[PDB]
């Protein structure tokens, strides 16, 4: 629908294909497989979305005035909750950074 | 020395009352999650929206650095799905896909290179 100066892609990604990850404080945390709700236990998925490596805005991002300005489409983190364990075995809902756009930034030359 | 075309501002969002979810449709969401035991997990987001009912006529306000000549631009938010205890329309509380903010993306509205 939307055309953006940049090309992303987004996909589910399963908590085994994310096993570790950084959280807000810096250090590195084990993203556990299922969370424990009452009635069940839920599958961890997280949806990231990157720059596209097969999309048609890695020389510049779209329809930047190349008179007065260079651009680079960048894929930028964001701070998404989920069920980790740190390195003291402690379990707890932690804010881990995970991919979640992929923006344009203007450069002189 | 970078600098963006679409100016963001990021932050804990502890007003979200509502989210539209993978359906399309509006939920409301829970302030507190009953977590086993003592006291309740606090439900809110980490999010990232645009810094952007101003004079009419005026207007015109497009991405920094997108060819005016060429292009109709517009900032705008861009969504990402996080899992979060809500309610439906119904009533039927439960965990859902809803859409919060997590970035301020350039949109190119029309036009092309001197149409």
């Amino acid at each position: 629908g939307e055309l953006s100066v940049c090309d992303s892609i987004s996909e589910w990604v399963t908590a085994a294909d994310k096993k570790t990850a950084v959280d807000m404080s810096g250090g590195t945390v084990t993203v556990l497989e299922k969370v424990p709700v009452s009635k069940g236990q839920l599958k961890q998925y997280f949806y990231e979305t990157k720059c596209n490596p097969m999309g048609y805005t890695k020389e510049g991002c779209r329809g930047i005035d190349k008179r007065h300005w260079n651009s680079q489409c960048r894929t930028t983190q964001s701070y998404v909750r989920a069920l980790t364990m740190d390195s003291k075995k402690r379990i707890g809902w932690r804010f881990i950074r995970i991919d979640t756009s992929c923006v344009c930034t203007l450069t002189i030359k | 020395g970078e600098l963006a075309v679409c100016d963001a501002v990021s932050g804990w969002v502890t007003d979200r009352r509502t989210a539209v979810d993978l359906r399309g449709r509006e939920v409301e969401v829970l302030g507190e999650v009953p977590a086993a035991g003592g006291s309740p997990l606090r439900q809110y987001f980490f999010e990232t929206r645009c810094k952007a009912e101003g004079g009419p006529g005026a207007g015109g306000g497009g991405c920094r650095g997108v060819d005016r000549r060429h292009w109709v631009s517009e900032c705008k938010a861009k969504q990402s799905y996080v899992r979060a205890l809500t309610a439906d329309a119904q009533g039927r509380v439960g965990w859902r896909w809803i859409r919060i903010d997590t970035a301020c993306v350039c949109t190119l509205l029309s036009r092309t290179g001197r149409a």
